[PDB]
């Protein structure tokens, strides 16, 4: 769990040093930005249901074969489908953590940590989830400083993904 | 004789191969600078009997103690030995502004004057300050052309350069 | 200057000597580079460094240190420095250091770094204060210069747990 | 050696592709700034010997432990050995900059200039002072600012030619740190 | 007293017109809203104008006449203890 | 390390006077890009993998002998060895971009980089032409405009090229 | 695009606004004239410290009462609220010329600012005299007529800007009369 | 040396990881303290040689026996006087390398490390260079947001002195 | 030449004019004695900082009630601007020498001085003590007569600099009286 304030204190307790304004700028460029990144995640959380629902559909139209294929992996049931939409849920959550703390640290540790052996076991497939990101990015309705403040925290998870 | 043809003939020929593209460019180059390289020379050809005539004196006058007895400007025969020695300078560097390199000055100028100029006691820096009073008295687009002016400088540096 | 405060030692199974020329079974096999291994005995060394300090799910994707491991493979580095720049590694700082305190830390790696339980609690007393003062880093480089270190690990030598088990039992601890 | 145009040739034989016109109008643009960059090395070669000069003497009066007795620029032998390790690399500097690469600085003058000063027993902060000393003066030259000589020139300005003279002068900086 | 047409709260209040033009693609004009700031010594010494002087340099070295320059400004210009 | 504010502080006081008073606006200048800074280095951080991917794939399109059986980036092992390696060198350039001068970047990458390529054998110009193939992926995307203001970006961007030129001849 | 800059007056916030591309070439298409519009309040604003200045000082030099005791511009900290008061006309003045349009001129600052003269017991005919002094200024400059000062414009004829702001400093000097 | 754009390299750094919006807005925070902090350094630049006399003179009007003990650590001949007014100009330029650089690493690195033995082995007292600093904190004639940027970095020394 | 030097002036913009040798030689025919005209700027631009600074301590030390608490010259900002105004009275009368006419150094200095320092309570007889100073600092680097201080010049006389920052300094005094 990293914030910019965690980090502030982390550097000034390597020699044990007092918080000198070094830190107290690096906390205040946080509080610059909060604002902005907080109505992107006030405005992320009031669009839940809608961009799930569309992130859903839009995986089940660029990959149809998931929802044919007999296979515990695959949404063809109708338990893989609230699997699915259970995935996509996690995933906007973290997003919007990310957005209210300013940092990566919430998915950071919650989300990327482990997910290599999750989706190896489990057999998913990574290139699910950057459609279902990419149908948030271009259609959460945000624009301007706040977009631009959501869409960062968006394909950062795009990133490690792929 | 250092020229943009002798650099290139020796490099063919300490290889051991035939003239081909990048020592004609050479001449090319050479060709296309003769046209401003020998604007400088002709009128070298044309002023020399005033302008070491007034160099030669600026010499005397930055450094008026070389006409004390005892010292390399004591009689008259020695300073006429020195504007002597200032002419050929100024030969060479038309010399120079010929050839396209600086051949001629580093065979005859150059080469041993370190020598010459400490075993007869001749100040060194006495020829550098007339050199260097002509280099500044040029004026670029007045006495040559514009690209005459600074190949005609380069040379003139170049000496200084040698001698300090 | 503050010197550690002085504590006092107890008797374990390291302290005293073990008789056995020839071990076979209780030998946890010593990843040593100067073995000069291959391209994937190196591995081996990694694997078994990443088992030492962090447990068995710090060896994640996530927690892997990709570049540490570069400097190994080239000799920029030796064992010993590749063990302690893992302990800096903020995988280790928040996995770890950041959900316990300074007295279970101080125990959390003598274990895994000297391979030795700790005498008593005044032990963790006494080395508790180089993370308060100097920080993190300034306790590990504290640690790995003992005598108790260089002597049986020396800087190329991956640590492990000293005389676990007796010769002739079974059990051990 | 390589050379502003060896140079994207090397580049492109790793590719077995053709030079073809994505790529050579960064050398047609080197080519027409040409006469701008032949009017730089005049500049700086026509002022060198009071740029050694000046860089080795401004090197000493503000480190005078230097000419201090046992000190490395003491003898007479010794100054005239640091007036001449000084020139030469002033000419490397001047080659890359009339090539455009570094290529012929790199193997012909820095490929273990290292080890030799500390063979010698040279100190590394007077060399990095006598060539910053001289990057000083080169970008002064080339950009026509030098205060006590002025060359007359066209119109225009060099920043990109004093940037890339800085540049050959923190790589010699860079090899003998 | 003159609450009633000019408040307090937007008391001595004017807009400012900021030119970014240099004849250029990135060329801009913008629009605020200050409070406005004027002294004394500005009767004679106006705000654009104020405390600026004007610097002569000039290059020249003995017999150089051909490289001799001056030049002319005036910046802001501050007194050096 | 050193950016470009401790840079000027470096020669002053190795100089060992004050700064001059053109220098402080030299800098108030340089905070006055700061925003575009910012726009370009989260530019070329959140599509990272992408610029990597596409110049490898990119790179293998013209060079079969690399992933040849018996060239250099054939196995796994060394196949995964290029993308760490086109990944620092992005990394190291998005360092010095925000840093405003090369100085980080030439002292914990490019240092004695051609040392070790020359002693593993890893052939020394198509590292400059993934280089390249990062440059060109990287000053496109610089220059989009959608999700920012309109404005001039380009003598930053030049000075973006400035570091992967530098990154791409400290490597033949 | 006018009411983009009418919203910041509205919201009198003190953050800027800018426009330019499409936004700006909006603006000259809507409004009359828009280039030489902009070289009227080019004109202004890059003269206007001097047009108060030279406004108030001569308005003093033709009456003497009031920096004399007793006068309204006496104690020099009001002198400063009087050239404060000028230059916040000027910028008024200037913005109404910019609009094409004199609304904002009669909505923020002269609307009910003669019964505040009154109430102040500020002098209103030597304020009459100072605005037509602006008055005058701003056309010289609108003629590049300027015996002082000088700046190149692309030729040819600006009747409307001259016209323009004589018509809306006439409308100053009738409200506040 | 560590100014809060190099703390930003390092956290990134440590798993090399690319930059993202956590040390982006510690940088920007930087920026915006930059031009209060440069203003401090130019005004504490302008006014060197009156803050040097000023606080050399303060502290020899509060340890009147400095200038009066025969000794070569003390002030009493004409050398040391010199000596004395060197540190505080040495005090007072890293006061305003640190303002400059927004940090306090060039004083960390100049003036702090190694600065106890100095101290110790020429038998200089820090108690002088206390009020030194302090007549500097008080009379440096800056006030509001500067003058608290400003401050920090001078009672920093204060406190590594004290 | 002449035309650019007027219009940096006019403008304000703090924007630097250059000059080659043809342009040189234009100014040059048109100010009379020109070569000695620019020996005397020199001598006072490379002097400037040194005169201001003697002139405020040699008013300081004949009167040290400024220095007192409750003098115009205590506080740490009332020494920063005396400095400040002495020395762009200085650059003021430096230009007019360079122009051989006085009508700058009355309209960008001169005019409504000494009613902002009456407004500022600022003494007047110091600062006539002050440009008193600098005047006979001028005229003895004009005379080559500094006993502290030595440029070599072309032999001869130069009476009127002398005369000129005299009957300059003489405006300054009274204009300011
Ligand atoms: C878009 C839906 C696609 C899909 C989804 C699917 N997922 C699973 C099973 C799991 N998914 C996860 C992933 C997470 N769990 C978490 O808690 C978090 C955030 C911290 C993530 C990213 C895990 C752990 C499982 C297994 C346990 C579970 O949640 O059920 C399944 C079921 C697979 C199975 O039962 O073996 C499906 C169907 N699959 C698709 O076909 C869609 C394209
Ligand atoms: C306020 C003056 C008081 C005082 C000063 C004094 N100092 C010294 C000698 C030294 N001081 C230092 C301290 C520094 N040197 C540095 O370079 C820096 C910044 C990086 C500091 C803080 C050092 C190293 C010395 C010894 C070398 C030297 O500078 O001369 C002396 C002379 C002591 C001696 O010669 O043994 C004096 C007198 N002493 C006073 O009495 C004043 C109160
Ligand atoms: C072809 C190439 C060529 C040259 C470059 C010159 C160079 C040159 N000059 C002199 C010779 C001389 N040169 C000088 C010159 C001077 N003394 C001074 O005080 C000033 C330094 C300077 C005048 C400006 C004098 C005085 C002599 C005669 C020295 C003597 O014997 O007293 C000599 C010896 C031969 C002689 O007596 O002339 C030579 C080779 N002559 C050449 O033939
Ligand atoms: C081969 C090249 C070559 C030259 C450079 C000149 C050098 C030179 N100049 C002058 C003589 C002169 N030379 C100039 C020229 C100048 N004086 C200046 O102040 C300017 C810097 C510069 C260009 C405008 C002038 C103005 C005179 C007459 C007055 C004087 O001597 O200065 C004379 C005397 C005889 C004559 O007039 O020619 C000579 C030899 N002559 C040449 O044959
Ligand atoms: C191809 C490129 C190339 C070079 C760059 C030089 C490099 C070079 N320099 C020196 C040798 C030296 N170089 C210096 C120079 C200096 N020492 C200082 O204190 C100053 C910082 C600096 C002068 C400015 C000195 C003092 C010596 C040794 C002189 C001696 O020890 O006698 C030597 C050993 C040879 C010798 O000492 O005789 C070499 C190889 N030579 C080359 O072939
Ligand atoms: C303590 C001893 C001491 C010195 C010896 C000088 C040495 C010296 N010269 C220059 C700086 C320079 N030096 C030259 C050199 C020259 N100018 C010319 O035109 C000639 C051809 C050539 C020999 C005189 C140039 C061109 C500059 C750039 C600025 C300038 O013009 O002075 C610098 C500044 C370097 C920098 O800023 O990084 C220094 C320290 N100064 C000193 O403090
Ligand atoms: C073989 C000998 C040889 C040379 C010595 C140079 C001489 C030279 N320089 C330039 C020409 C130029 N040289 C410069 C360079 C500068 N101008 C400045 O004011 C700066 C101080 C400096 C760096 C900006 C510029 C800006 C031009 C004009 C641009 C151009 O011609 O491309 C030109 C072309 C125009 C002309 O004919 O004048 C030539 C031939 N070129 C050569 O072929
Ligand atoms: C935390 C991260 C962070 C950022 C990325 C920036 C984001 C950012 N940029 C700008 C503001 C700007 N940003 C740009 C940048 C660009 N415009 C282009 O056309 C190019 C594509 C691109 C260069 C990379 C420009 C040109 C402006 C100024 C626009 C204007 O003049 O109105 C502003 C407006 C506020 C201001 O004036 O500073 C903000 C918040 N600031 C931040 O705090
Ligand atoms: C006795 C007191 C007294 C004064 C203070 C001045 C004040 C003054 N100036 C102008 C007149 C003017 N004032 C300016 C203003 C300026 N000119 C510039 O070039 C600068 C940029 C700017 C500030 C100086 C202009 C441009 C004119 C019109 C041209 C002119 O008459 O000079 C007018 C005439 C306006 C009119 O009624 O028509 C007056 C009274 N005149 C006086 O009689
Ligand atoms: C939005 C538009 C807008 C304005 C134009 C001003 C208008 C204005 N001026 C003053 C206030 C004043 N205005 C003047 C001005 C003058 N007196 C004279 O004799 C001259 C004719 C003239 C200057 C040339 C003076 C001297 C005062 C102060 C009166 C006092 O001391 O009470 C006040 C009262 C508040 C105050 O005292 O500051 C207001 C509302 N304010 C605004 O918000
Ligand atoms: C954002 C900043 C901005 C400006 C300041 C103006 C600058 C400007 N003015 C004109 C162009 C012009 N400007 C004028 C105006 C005048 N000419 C005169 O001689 C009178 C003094 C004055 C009358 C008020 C005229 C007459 C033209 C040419 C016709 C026209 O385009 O209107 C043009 C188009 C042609 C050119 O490039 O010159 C531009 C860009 N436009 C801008 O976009
Ligand atoms: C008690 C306080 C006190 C002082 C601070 C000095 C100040 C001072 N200096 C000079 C006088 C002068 N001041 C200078 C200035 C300088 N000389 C140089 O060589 C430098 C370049 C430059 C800065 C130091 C010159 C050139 C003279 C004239 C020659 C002289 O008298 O020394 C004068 C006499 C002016 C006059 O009235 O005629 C005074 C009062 N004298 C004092 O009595
Ligand atoms: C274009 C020409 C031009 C000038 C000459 C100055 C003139 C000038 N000086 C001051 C302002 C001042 N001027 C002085 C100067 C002095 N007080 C003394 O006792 C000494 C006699 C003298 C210094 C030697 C002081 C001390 C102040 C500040 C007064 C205050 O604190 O309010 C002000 C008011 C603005 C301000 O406070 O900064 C102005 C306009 N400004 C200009 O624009
Ligand atoms: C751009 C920079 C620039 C300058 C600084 C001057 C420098 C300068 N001064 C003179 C030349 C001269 N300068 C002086 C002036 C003086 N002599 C004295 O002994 C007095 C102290 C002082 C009086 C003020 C005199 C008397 C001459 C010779 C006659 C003359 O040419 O005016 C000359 C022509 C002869 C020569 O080269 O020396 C030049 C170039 N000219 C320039 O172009």
């Amino acid at each position: 769990m990293k914030t910019p304030i965690t980090e502030a204190i982390a550097t000034a307790d390597n020699q044990g040093r007092f918080l000198s304004n070094t830190e107290l700028q690096a906390v205040n460029g946080r509080y610059q930005r909060a604002t902005a990144s907080l109505t992107a995640a006030k405005a992320l959380t009031g669009s839940a249901q809608r961009l799930i629902t569309g992130a859903a559909q839009a995986v089940y139209n660029k990959f149809p074969y998931t929802t044919q294929m007999p296979g515990p992996a695959y949404a063809s049931s109708a338990i893989g489908k609230a699997k699915c939409a259970r995935d996509i849920g996690y995933y906007l959550r973290m997003v919007t953590y990310c957005l209210v703390v300013g940092g990566t640290g919430p998915m950071d540790e919650y989300l990327v940590a482990g997910l290599e052996e999750i989706n190896r076991s489990f057999d998913l497939s990574p290139s699910w989830y950057i459609e279902a990101l990419q149908y948030i990015k271009n259609s959460h309705g945000l624009s301007g400083q706040v977009a631009n403040e959501a869409n960062a925290y968006i394909d950062y998870a795009i990133n490690t993904l792929s | 004789m250092k020229s943009v043809i002798t650099t290139v003939v020796s490099a063919a020929d300490a290889a051991g191969r035939f003239p081909s593209n990048s020592d004609l460019e050479s001449i090319q180059g050479n060709i296309q600078r003769s046209a401003a390289r020998l604007e400088a020379a002709e009128k070298l050809a044309g002023n020399h009997e005033a302008v070491v005539k007034e160099a030669g004196d600026a010499c005397f006058a930055k450094y008026a103690y070389l006409k004390n007895p005892g010292e390399a400007g004591e009689n008259q025969e020695k300073i006429n030995k020195c504007y002597r020695d200032v002419d050929h300078y100024m030969r060479l560097v038309n010399y120079c502004l010929v050839v396209g390199g600086t051949g001629p000055l580093d065979e005859w100028g150059i080469a041993g004057a370190r020598e010459v100029y400490r075993t007869l006691n001749l100040p060194t820096s006495a020829y550098v300050a007339s050199i260097a009073y002509t280099r500044d008295r040029l004026c670029v687009p007045r006495d040559m052309s514009a690209q005459a002016g600074v190949e005609f400088s380069a040379y003139l540096d170049y000496l200084i350069n040698a001698l300090s | 200057s503050i010197p550690i405060l002085k504590y006092s030692l107890s008797t374990q199974n390291q302290r005293v000597e073990s008789f056995e020329v020839n071990p076979g079974d209780e030998q946890y096999r010593i990843y040593s580079t100067d073995s000069l291994p291959s391209s994937s005995e190196v591995d081996q060394i990694i694997w078994a460094a990443y088992r030492q300090i962090f447990s068995e799910h710090q060896i994640l994707k996530s927690t892997k240190q990709p570049f540490l491991e570069s400097q190994l493979r080239f000799n920029q580095i030796s064992i010993k420095d590749f063990i302690k720049g893992l302990v800096l590694s903020a995988p280790f700082r928040d996995l770890n250091y950041n959900v316990n305190n300074n007295y279970r830390f101080v125990e959390i790696c003598v274990q895994r770094v000297l391979g030795r339980d700790i005498y008593n609690e005044r032990e963790k007393i006494a080395w508790s204060i180089i993370i308060a003062t100097q920080g993190l880093e300034g306790f590990i480089d504290t640690l790995l210069n003992t005598q108790e270190y260089l002597s049986n690990f020396g800087d190329s030598i991956v640590p492990f747990q000293r005389r676990r088990i007796i010769p002739q039992r079974s059990k051990g601890e | 050696m390589l050379d502003a145009f060896s140079r994207v040739v090397v580049n492109s034989d790793a590719k077995a592709a053709y030079v073809g016109g994505s790529d050579l109008q960064a050398l047609k643009s080197f080519i027409a700034d040409g006469n701008k960059r032949l009017d730089a090395v005049n500049s700086i070669v026509s002022n060198a010997s009071c740029m050694v000069s000046d860089a080795v003497s401004g090197m000493i009066c503000e480190n005078p432990g230097l000419i201090s007795p046992g000190g490395n620029c003491y003898t007479n032998r010794r100054m005239a050995a640091c007036l001449r390790d000084g020139e030469i690399i002033l000419r490397y500097v001047s080659y890359a900059l009339l090539a455009g690469d570094a290529s012929v600085l790199e193997d012909r003058c820095l490929n273990g200039l290292k080890e030799t000063y500390i063979a010698l027993g040279v100190p590394t902060n007077s060399s990095i002072r006598a060539v910053s000393i001289m990057k000083a003066q080169a970008v002064a030259f080339i950009t026509n600012t030098a205060t006590e000589r002025k060359m007359s020139f066209a119109a225009g300005d060099c920043t990109s030619l004093a940037s890339e003279v800085a540049s050959y002068f923190d790589r010699v900086g860079a090899a003998i740190s | 007293l003159y609450n009633k047409y000019f408040s307090a709260d937007r008391l001595h209040k004017a807009p400012e017109i900021l030119f970014e033009y240099n004849k250029t693609k990135y060329d801009r004009v913008g629009v605020r809203y200050t409070e406005v700031t004027s002294k004394a010594s500005e009767r004679f010494f106006p705000k654009s104008r104020m405390n600026r002087a004007p610097v002569i340099e000039i290059s020249y070295r003995e017999g150089a006449v051909s490289t001799a320059s001056v030049s002319l400004s005036m910046p802001e210009i501050s007194g050096p203890p | 390390m050193l950016d470009a504010f401790a840079k000027v502080v470096a020669q002053a006081d190795a100089r060992g006077e004050f700064l001059s008073n053109t220098q402080i606006d030299a800098l108030s200048k340089m905070v006055k890009e700061g925003n575009q800074r910012l726009d370009i280095v989260n530019k070329v951080t959140s599509n990272a993998s992408a610029i990597v991917t596409n110049s490898a794939r990119a790179l293998f399109a013209e060079q079969p002998q690399l992933i040849q059986p018996g060239g250099n980036a054939y196995t796994s092992r060394r196949m995964a060895a290029c993308l760490r390696d086109m990944e620092i060198v992005l990394r190291y350039v998005s360092y010095a971009m925000i840093a405003g001068d090369s100085s980080v970047l030439d002292d914990r990458c490019l240092n004695g980089l051609r040392e070790t390529y020359q002693a593993l054998g890893t052939p020394g110009s198509s590292v400059a032409v993934a280089i390249q193939k990062m440059k060109d992926a990287s000053v496109a995307l610089a220059n989009d405009t959608t999700g920012t203001p309109i404005g001039d970006c380009s003598s930053l961007v030049a000075e973006l090229a400035g570091y992967f030129d530098r990154a791409a001849v400290s490597v033949v």
